[PDB]
Parts: C-alpha cells; sequence; structure tokens
C-alpha cells in the first residue's frame, strides 16, 4: 500500500455561479473515479431550498388570470420556481408578497424573514402593467434534494386542502450543470500523478467549495457500510 | 325532456412518460422507454447533458 492522497489546491471562483476547483495530485485511475462518483451525488443529492407552495389572492387556479398582469399565472409559478432562495435555520419558511403600481415586481418586493436570504433581489417575478393593479401572494419554501415535481406531490400527502394553494415543481438541487476534466500536475518527480479540475455552474446559494465538501461526505457516509459491515 | 345542464371543465396536466408517441418532421416516429435520470445520460467534454 503506497496510499498518496490528493488535497485541495486552488478554487478558481470566476463567478459566484460558476467555479472551477483543482485537486492534486491523484494516483492513477483515481482522477475519473472520484471526478464521475462525485459528479452524480453532486447532481442529484445535493440539498436545497425550493418553492414548493404559492397562494396567490384573486387566484383559485394557475390557469386563471389576474388583471393587470403581463403574465399567465402559470408563468408567474415558473418564475418562483427559478427564485434563488436560503433559509438559514428552519426547513420551511412561507415569504408573503404584497405590492403594487407600475414595475416589474422582483425578488425584492418580498418581505425577507429574519433567517432567509433571497440571494437574487433583481430576479423577475411577475410584470405589473396598470398602476391601479395590485399583486399578493404567498410564497411557501421547503428545503429539499434533487427534483419533487407537481405531479409526484398530488399523489402522496393531501391531508389538508385548501382551495386557493398552487403546488408548484421544486427544483431543490442546487447544481445545474457540473463536468469533472484532468490536466498536467506538474509536482515534484510524480509525472504521471496528475490533478481534477471539477468545474460547477449552479443557482445562486450553494457555494462551489460547501457543495463538494457536502458530495464527498455523503460519499463517505455510503461507504461506511463497506468498510464497517464487512 | 331537459330541465337544465350543468357544463364542467377540467384542466388536465399530463406530463411524457414511457409509452407517449414522439416523432420529429422526417416521418422518424418513436415511444418514450424510459425516463433515464441525467446523471445517467451522455455528456460532451464541456460537461453538458444529452
Amino acid at each position: 500500500t503506497e496510499f498518496l492522497k490528493p488535497r485541495l489546491v486552488d478554487i478558481e471562483q470566476v463567478s459566484s455561479t460558476h467555479a472551477k476547483v483543482t485537486l492534486e495530485p491523484l494516483e492513477r485511475g483515481f482522477g475519473h473515479t472520484l471526478g464521475n462518483a462525485l459528479r452524480r451525488i453532486l447532481l442529484s443529492s445535493m440539498p436545497g431550498c425550493a418553492v414548493t407552495e404559492v397562494e396567490i389572492d384573486g387566484v383559485l387556479h394557475e390557469y386563471s388570470t389576474k388583471e393587470g398582469v403581463q403574465e399567465d399565472i402559470l408563468e408567474i409559478l415558473l418564475n418562483l420556481k427559478g427564485l434563488a432562495v436560503r433559509v438559514q435555520g428552519k426547513d420551511e419558511v412561507i415569504l408573503t408578497l404584497n405590492k403594487s403600481g407600475i414595475g416589474p415586481v422582483t425578488a425584492a418586493d418580498i418581505t425577507h424573514d429574519g433567517d432567509v436570504e433571497i440571494v437574487k433581489p433583481q430576479h423577475v417575478i411577475c410584470h405589473l402593467t396598470d398602476e391601479n393593479a395590485s399583486i399578493s401572494m404567498r410564497i411557501k419554501v421547503q428545503r429539499g434534494r434533487g427534483y419533487v415535481p407537481a405531479s409526484t406531490r398530488i399523489h402522496s400527502e393531501e391531508d389538508e386542502r385548501p382551495i386557493g394553494r398552487l403546488l408548484v415543481d421544486a427544483c431543490y438541487s442546487p447544481v445545474e450543470r457540473i463536468a469533472y476534466n484532468v490536466e498536467a500536475a506538474r509536482v515534484e518527480q510524480r509525472t504521471d500523478l496528475d490533478k481534477l479540475v471539477i468545474e460547477m455552474e449552479t443557482n445562486g446559494t450553494i457555494d462551489p467549495e460547501e457543495a463538494i465538501r457536502r458530495a464527498a461526505t455523503i460519499l463517505a457516509e455510503q461507504l461506511e457500510a463497506f468498510v464497517d459491515l464487512r | 325532456g331537459v330541465l337544465k345542464i350543468v357544463k364542467v371543465y377540467l384542466a388536465v396536466k399530463r406530463r411524457i412518460q414511457p409509452g407517449d408517441k414522439m416523432a420529429g418532421r422526417h416521418g422518424n416516429k418513436g415511444v418514450i422507454s424510459k425516463i433515464n435520470p441525467i446523471e445517467d445520460m451522455p455528456y460532451d467534454e464541456n460537461g453538458t447533458p444529452v
């Protein structure tokens, strides 16, 4: 056993969404071993927060039309799925949005909770055309992982059935795109030994370094069973 | 015979599933067989899945 462990070298954060992470030195073949196994956990298993429920006033269903609003309610729900939200303390927060007058309703119009950060405040949700028009809604953000559709969520719970509650497809996973590469390491005299560049392209909330840390933790927790129980 | 009628309108939102028929525009038919997870799909060197 010539155990040679890699170490986190450099995190080239080009943007808050897109960041490269270089990794060296890796012994031959471990570059692709961790590369893919991590990519899989980073795609599907990464916990995140996502808009689960919405409840707009003057709205009985998502297919209706609201006066003084360019977008149909479905297109508003779409914008709320891609609303970047980070809940710090609790798993479930129900934010309130009341806004009026002529203006594109941005994410900053939502009343921020003590422990809730709206990561992109300039994110568009709805367009108010008429000055007389006012919009009011209650946006529930819950935490989960992966992607939970509204068609899978309308066939499980349904204990309380309040008429006026629109469910939304949850985009819980924060990682949008991920693709690991391999480059020259140029260490001491290892030569063969190289590195592993993990390029991540995420939303706002989950931080590149933090996310890779969590993904390696999930893989190590699955490996407990193969180390401990034989 | 008819005294009154109530017409109800439902809205189903059906998503794609195995069995649904798809095609292009050159007569190339097909049936979805499996929705493969994003983790499993092919991806180019850039990293973007098919």
